[PDB]
């Protein structure tokens, strides 16, 4: 058990979540730019 | 004569052999019927080594040199002018390691200790069995033995590691290396903290083991403790022992003579992770 | 000498190396020789001149103590020169029988050293082998079996006693000792753990040192809360006696 | 219940599990990397 | 029973330490407890002081080891697959023989270079640290003389013999196999290194440094029974148990050392390895060029 | 046993389980992809 | 979902996964740039 | 709780996040030199 | 109804039991994967 | 040493338990391998 | 965001962060200057 | 207040901004100089 | 700003701060020296 | 981090040091107006 | 500035400038002595 009570644990887990999604959306907007400077998966006999 | 506090321990009894015969000392030595072998063995071995000399060409300590038969004898029994005397030396000495262990175990059953002094001096002598007989017989005839001479069986180290490429690739060698290197350290270590409780600098009272145990953590990272050392040490040493016995056991009997070290680590390098 | 000679750089280090390493064999080989010195001639040898060695023992040395004491090495008074002991044989290099009983006297590998009748004082100046009791903040740490409670049980098979109490090593947590409470005397004596089988074999814990009823012979030690290098030795000493001496009829 | 976390402490049976993924994940994308077929990032030689 | 292992654990507080002299720093407060390192040994992990010595002696190594690292991931175009699988043999090898002693080029020896430069720094920095960790506490400095062995043959084989050789590119490649390749050639350019006399001597004396401490360990953990592991206490008030050790030796092969004189066989002869071994770098190249020739004109 | 008990033991196994089949359902949607980006599993004959 | 941070120290948790991802990140980047395709600095090769 | 207050916390982040920032327009000014100088992402043929 | 794991802890054993396991499952497949025969990527060769 | 007793017999019935499934996906596996490729060839061949 | 202080001792945190900076920035310096289109120091080759 | 008080704060933060601004100051003078004995940053085709 | 020092011991960050100072400002000086361009000691190679 | 006394040594302390400090960098340049004497550095980009 | 030595110990510093000053010191007279223009025994090379 660690040293945190529920209510510290659940808002802890609030910010925690929140800014994993912020982080996971500028991945994503970074994937896209790059994408759009070159695209992987190519086809069977490459690109 | 005995050290001033020795009276009391020379007491008759724990012999293995013999009873009181060779219960009894001479001079410092305890004797023992193991004792009496010992130098027996040890004697034939260094008078056989003398005539193998004396049939040789030179006397020059650093070239003598007692050389294993030829190939063509296999495993068998050589005449004693052509490798023969070297068979011999090797009995003369492996029963005198052999009973100098044993007179070792009676000392520490007179004395009432533990037998790890001899139980430590075995794995030597297993590695020099190695040497001498389980490799040679594994691989077949006696001429894989090293000659007994101060500067030929370093030619015969030379010629044994460079017959598997570059020997420095042998995984068990690699290991027994970092264990002898870490024996040096550990005993260094141990040694100089130690002396630095016992004599300490100008002034001051000799330290207690709380000080050896703060400034080897200081240094290690953690303690071990006065006994932790002393185990960690016999275990360091006799691991080193052990694998170097076992590297030698897999070159020759398991990698062939003429094969490579080097080479036997692309397993790693053409693994499907990365072969390709 | 110069580049055709046969004298070169080499083997001159080698031969200033070859000198210091005599002089150092002899430097550690007389330091080696701080303890046991002089030598006691045997039978049959004359006693007016000392027997020292060709590196003569060094002066004595004298180490600082904490509190300001000091110990001079060698420890002369430790030696217990004369001991309940005869020559089994009137030459030289002949063994000693004991003439009493090994226990009582000490003597073969029941022998001790008269060491200081003093505990040992650590760091804090409080003995540090101390019973659990008297060491608080410590504790057996369950992990392991706990001893107490077991009855301890002699070498013969006869329960000796009961184990109630572990004495430890402070600032080196270690347990050193075990206290007995003795069958039926209400007496309690120490027994060192590397002379025990603290494993509950089958539900005890187990000596083949010593048989059962030997534990009442065991050196007491004079305080209740803390034991001295001479008691500390005495009971290593009357345990390691039994591994010549007692063989408790096992035949 | 499942008393494995009784045997091992899930503060630690769930790090190294999880070392153990990761270090399974790269090893699979470092196969497939290494061939040609399925390499997706100059994906097909020859 | 065998004292290899310990029966039963006790546990208790955390230990601070001997208190420092009025020239240190408040150390740590890690102070945790692993149950195996008490079984093998004790079971403290602290708490470490890291003074000023310390750290910057771990920022010159680390960053050696970045440019160690960074180069051997450069040598390899980036590609992580490529490190794991030629991790041990890569190198960040030494200069090239054509600029002597100068600073080369980055990527000829520079790097090598500064590498070499930082990992030195960073081990006179843990030199630093030994001898004011023993002297902070009022101890002899043994162990840092005995660790001025090994930073000396380390230096004669990076930074004495390559200048007596006056070329950088003598000296050992930073790599796991590169390095022992570097060895081998050594052995192998010089002559043969079985026929340099310091280079037998070291041996002997790393030969002997195993069978001392097999010895000594041995020794001590078959009187521990008595008391033996407490060497301090046994030598200030000489008890059986060293008694017993030194009539044990005595008996076997004549002569015996006592609880303070052993350890000073112990620390001299694994400070002569390393010693004698420097000495026979600096003299393979400097003084001696074919150590088989020299054998033979010898013996 | 080490230090825990059947209090958490009884749903963290739970949680746990619903987490790695959360995880073992997006890895095969991943499968699912990887084969529609290239088929694995050839016959002797090839692709 | 939120119960996790009772059994793992977030002191200790939030630091093994920030450093799981920079090394992640690190790795990423060097597999890029050891390709010919993806290397942004110095571009393709040949 | 790290043995902090909460509005010292308050005042620290503020500070923080200064620092954080003015870092950050210093390396963007430092990006925008740089592609002057050198741009980088070339093209599938090259630069 | 066997009751003999008294001289290993169930713990040590376990973990060294799971990672041969696991490096036994990784030798198969990498000797499969060599083959030509069962290689199920990049197929069978030549 | 080890552990308890109770805890050692339930050790082995659950460590069985676990192997024997084990063994019966490693068959279950094993046969749709066979489906792909059946080993074990003779001395003419595949 | 300023919670994260609230578990975070700035000491420590700060500390390290500056080391992974540096040592990112390190890095990167170092990478560019192993290139030759971005050496900014004996400019590009050939 | 970790370590100090609050008027030696400000007193020894002034002291160490003169100080590194000075450092500043005489690092960018020798940057000029350097600048002028070696300009860096060379074109993409060398110097 | 000048709270930074509530928190930071001076007399630690401020000979940290030099010593950093110091090694980078050797590493530079080592970079330049040994390229041919800013080598102002010999100062072209060739 | 008080260490020492305040301004009963560090200001004799700095004097001191200041003094020795500048014999110091005294020395030093007119050691290296010597050297630029015997031999300038900073060449050309073509050498010297 | 003299308040540096209210943070500073004098002896330490002391210690620890002069170690450092002999340190460049040597650094710098080795560079030079290496180099072909500045060494001042024998002179330039060639
Ligand atoms: C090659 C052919 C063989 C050569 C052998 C060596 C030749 C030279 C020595 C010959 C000695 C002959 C003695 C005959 C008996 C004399 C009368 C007698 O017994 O009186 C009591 C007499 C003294 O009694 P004490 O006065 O009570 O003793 C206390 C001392 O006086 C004072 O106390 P301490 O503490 O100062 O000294 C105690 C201790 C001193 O310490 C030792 O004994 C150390 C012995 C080993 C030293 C290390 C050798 C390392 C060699 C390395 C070489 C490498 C070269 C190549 C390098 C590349 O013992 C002694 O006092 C000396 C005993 C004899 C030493 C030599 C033993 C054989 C060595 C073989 C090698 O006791 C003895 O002399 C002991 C007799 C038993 C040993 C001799 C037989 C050994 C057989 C070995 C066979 C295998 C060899 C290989
Ligand atoms: C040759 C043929 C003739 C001789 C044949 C016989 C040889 C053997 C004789 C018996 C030796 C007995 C013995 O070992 O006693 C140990 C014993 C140890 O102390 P203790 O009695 O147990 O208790 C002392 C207290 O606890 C207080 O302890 P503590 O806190 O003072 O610390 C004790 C510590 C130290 O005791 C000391 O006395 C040493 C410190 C003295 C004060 C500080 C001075 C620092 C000087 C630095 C110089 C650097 C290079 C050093 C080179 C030394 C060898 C030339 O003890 C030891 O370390 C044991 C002595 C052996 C030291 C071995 C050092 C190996 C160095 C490896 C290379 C390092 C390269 C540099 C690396 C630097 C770091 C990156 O006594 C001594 O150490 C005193 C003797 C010290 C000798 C110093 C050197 C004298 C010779 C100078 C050269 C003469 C020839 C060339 C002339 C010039 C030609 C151009
Ligand atoms: C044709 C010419 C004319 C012929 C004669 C004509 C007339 C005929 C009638 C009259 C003459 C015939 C009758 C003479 C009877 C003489 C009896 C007699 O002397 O009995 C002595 C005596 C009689 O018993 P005792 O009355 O109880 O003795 C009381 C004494 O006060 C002893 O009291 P302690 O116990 O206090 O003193 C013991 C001391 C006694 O010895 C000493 O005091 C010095 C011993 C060390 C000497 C070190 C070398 C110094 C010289 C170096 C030059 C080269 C050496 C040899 C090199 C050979 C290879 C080139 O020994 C030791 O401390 C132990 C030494 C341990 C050596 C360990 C290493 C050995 C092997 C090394 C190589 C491997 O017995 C012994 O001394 C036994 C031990 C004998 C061996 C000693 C060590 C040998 C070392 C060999 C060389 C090692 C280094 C190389
Ligand atoms: C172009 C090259 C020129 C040259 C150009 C210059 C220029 C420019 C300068 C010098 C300066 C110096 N030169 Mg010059 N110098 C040349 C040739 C030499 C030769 C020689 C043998 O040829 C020597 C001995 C010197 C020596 C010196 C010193 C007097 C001085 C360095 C100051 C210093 O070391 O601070 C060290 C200060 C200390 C206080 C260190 C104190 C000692 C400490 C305590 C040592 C610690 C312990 C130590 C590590 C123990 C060692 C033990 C070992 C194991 C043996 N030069 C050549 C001819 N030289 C500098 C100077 O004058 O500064 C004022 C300077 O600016
Ligand atoms: C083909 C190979 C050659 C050979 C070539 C060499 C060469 C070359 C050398 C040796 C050396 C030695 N050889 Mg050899 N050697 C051969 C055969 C043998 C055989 C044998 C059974 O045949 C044995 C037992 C040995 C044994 C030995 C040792 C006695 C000796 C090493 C001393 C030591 O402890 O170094 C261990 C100590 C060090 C290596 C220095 C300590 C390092 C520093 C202090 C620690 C820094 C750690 C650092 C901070 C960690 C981070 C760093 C970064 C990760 C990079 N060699 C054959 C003939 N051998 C060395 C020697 O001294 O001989 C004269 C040596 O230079
Ligand atoms: C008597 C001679 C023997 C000896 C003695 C010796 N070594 C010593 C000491 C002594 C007395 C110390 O006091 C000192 C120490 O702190 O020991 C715990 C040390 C030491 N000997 C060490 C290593 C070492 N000693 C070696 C050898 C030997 N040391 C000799 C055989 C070797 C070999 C054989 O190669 C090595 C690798 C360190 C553990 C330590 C010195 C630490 C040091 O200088 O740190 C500098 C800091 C850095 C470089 C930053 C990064 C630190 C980490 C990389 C440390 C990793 C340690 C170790 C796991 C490295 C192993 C090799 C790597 C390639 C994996
Ligand atoms: C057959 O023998 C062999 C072994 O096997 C028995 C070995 O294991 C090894 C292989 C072992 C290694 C290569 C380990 C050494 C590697 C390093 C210490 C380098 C670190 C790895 C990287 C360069 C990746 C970069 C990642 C960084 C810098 C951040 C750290 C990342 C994490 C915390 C992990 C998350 C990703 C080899 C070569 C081998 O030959
Ligand atoms: C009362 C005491 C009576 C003592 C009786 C003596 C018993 C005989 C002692 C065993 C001797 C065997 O002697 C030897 O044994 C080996 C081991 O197989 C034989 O066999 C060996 O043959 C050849 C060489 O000859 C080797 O290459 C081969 O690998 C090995 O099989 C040898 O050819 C034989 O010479
Ligand atoms: C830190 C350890 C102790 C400090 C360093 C110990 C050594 C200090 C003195 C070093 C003296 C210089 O030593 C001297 O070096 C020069 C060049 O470097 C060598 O000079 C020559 O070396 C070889 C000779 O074939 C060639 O590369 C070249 O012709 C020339 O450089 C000398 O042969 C050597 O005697
Ligand atoms: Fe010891």
């Amino acid at each position: 058990i660690s040293g945190l009570s529920e209510a510290e644990a659940k808002e802890f887990h609030s910010i925690f979540v929140t800014s994993f999604f912020l982080f996971i959306v500028v991945a994503v907007v970074a994937h896209i730019l790059a994408w759009m400077w070159r695209p992987w998966l190519p086809k069977a006999t490459g690109y | 004569a005995m050290l001033s506090f020795e009276k009391k321990y020379r007491v008759r009894g724990g012999t293995l052999i013999g009873g009181d015969l060779f219960d009894f000392w001479v001079g410092p030595f305890y004797v023992g019927i193991f004792g009496v072998m010992t130098v027996f063995f040890a004697l034939i071995g260094i008078a056989l080594i003398a005539w193998n000399t004396a049939l040789g060409p030179t006397w020059n300590l650093w070239q003598i040199s007692v050389n294993p038969p030829d190939a063509k004898y296999g495993l068998g029994f050589a005449p004693l002018a052509e490798g023969g005397i070297w068979q011999w030396v090797s009995i003369c000495a492996t029963g005198a390691f052999v009973t100098w262990a044993l007179r070792e175990v009676e000392i520490c059953r007179k004395l009432g200790i533990g037998f790890h002094v001899p139980f430590a001096f075995s794995f030597a002598i297993f590695a020099y069995v190695t040497l001498v007989v389980i490799r040679p017989v594994l691989m077949g005839s006696w001429s894989y033995g090293f000659p007994y001479g101060i500067f030929t069986h370093l030619d015969w180290v030379s010629n044994t590691g460079y017959s598997y490429g570059q020997f420095h690739y042998n995984p068990a060698h690699m290991i027994a290396i970092t264990f002898f290197f870490t024996t040096c350290l550990a005993l260094a270590l141990h040694g100089g903290l130690v002396l630095s409780a016992l004599n300490p600098d100008r002034g001051e009272p000799v330290k207690s083991p709380e000080h050896e145990n703060t400034v080897f953590r200081d240094l290690v990272g953690y303690s071990i403790g006065t006994i932790g050392i002393h185990r960690l040490g016999l275990f360091l040493a006799l691991s080193a022992v052990f694998f170097s016995a076992v590297c030698m056991i897999i070159s020759g009997p398991v990698l062939a003579e003429g094969g490579s070290w080097p080479d036997w680590w692309n397993w790693w390098r053409n693994l499907p992770i990365w072969n390709p | 000498m110069q580049p055709g000679a046969y004298l070169d750089l080499a083997q001159v280090t080698l031969y200033v190396f070859w000198i210091f390493f005599a002089g150092l064999l002899f430097y550690l080989r007389r330091e080696d020789k701080r303890e046991g010195y002089p030598l006691v001639a045997d039978a049959g040898s004359g006693t007016r001149l000392a027997k020292i060695g060709v590196p003569a023992p060094p002066d004595p040395k004298t180490y600082l103590l904490r509190g300001g004491a000091t110990k001079t090495v060698p420890s002369t008074s430790n030696d217990r020169p004369n001991v309940a002991l005869t020559p089994a044989a009137p030459w030289p290099g002949a063994p000693f029988v004991p003439t009493g009983n090994p226990f009582a006297d000490g003597v073969g590998p029941g022998s001790y050293a008269q060491r200081a009748d003093v505990p040992e004082l650590g760091l804090d100046n409080l003995p540090i082998i101390v019973p659990l009791r008297a060491a608080k903040g410590m504790f057996l740490d369950p992990r392991d079996p706990n001893p107490v409670g077991m009855p301890v049980v002699g070498c013969d098979g006869v329960v000796g006693g009961t184990v109630t109490e572990v004495w430890v090593d402070r600032a080196e947590v270690l347990a050193r000792y075990l206290e007995v409470e003795v069958a039926k005397s209400r007496k309690r004596v120490l027994l060192p753990v590397p002379f025990a089988l603290i494993n509950d074999p089958f539900g005890k814990v187990s000596v083949d040192a010593i048989r059962g009823d030997q534990f009442a012979g065991v050196p007491t030690t004079s305080k209740g809360d803390q034991v001295s290098k001479l008691e500390e030795d005495k009971i290593c000493a009357y345990y390691g006696a039994g591994t010549l001496y007692a063989t408790p009829l096992r035949s | 219940m499942w008393r494995i976390w009784l045997l091992f402490d899930p503060r630690r049976a769930l790090v190294l599990l999880f070392v153990f993924l990761f270090g399974l994940a790269i090893i699979i994308h470092f196969i497939l990397l290494s061939t040609s077929r399925f390499n997706w990032l100059d994906g097909p030689r020859a | 029973y065998q004292n290899i292992f310990t029966q039963v654990q006790v546990e208790g507080p955390a230990y601070a330490g001997v208190p420092l002299r009025p020239g240190s720093s408040p150390r740590e407060t890690q102070t945790t407890f692993n149950y195996w390192l008490g079984k093998i040994g004790d079971a403290q992990v602290g708490p470490v002081y890291l003074g000023f010595t310390g750290v910057c002696s771990l920022l010159c190594g680390f960053v050696a080891i970045e440019i160690i690292g960074l180069n051997m991931l450069a040598s390899v175009d980036w590609s992580p697959i490529e490190f794991l699988r030629q991790f041990c043999w890569l190198a960040l090898e030494p200069p090239k023989p054509e600029y002597g002693l100068t600073i080369p080029p980055l990527k000829e020896g520079g790097w090598w270079l500064m590498a070499g430069f930082f990992l030195t720094v960073s081990i006179a920095l843990w030199w630093v640290r030994t001898y004011r960790r023993s002297r902070a506490l009022g101890m002899g400095t043994h162990v840092s003389w005995a660790f001025a062995s090994a930073i000396l043959l380390y230096l004669a084989l990076g930074f004495i013999q390559p200048l007596l050789m006056g070329s950088w590119s003598e000296a050992p490649p930073f790599g796991v196999f590169p390095h022992l390749d570097w060895t081998n050639n050594f052995s192998i350019k010089y002559g043969n290194l079985y026929y340099n006399p310091f280079h037998c001597l070291s041996i002997a004396f790393l030969y002997g440094s195993a069978l001392l401490f097999a010895m000594h360990g041995a020794t001590i953990l078959a009187v521990s029974r008595y008391g033996g592991e407490r060497e301090i206490e046994q030598m200030l008030d000489r008890g059986t148990a060293l008694e017993r050790a030194a009539l044990f030796w005595r008996w076997t092969m004549g002569f015996n050392a006592t609880a303070e004189s052993i350890h000073r066989w112990a620390w001299w002869f694994a400070v002569l390895c390393p010693l004698t071994g420097a000495i026979g770098i600096i003299l393979t190249g400097p003084v001696v060029d074919n150590w088989f020739d020299w054998g033979v004109k010898h013996g």
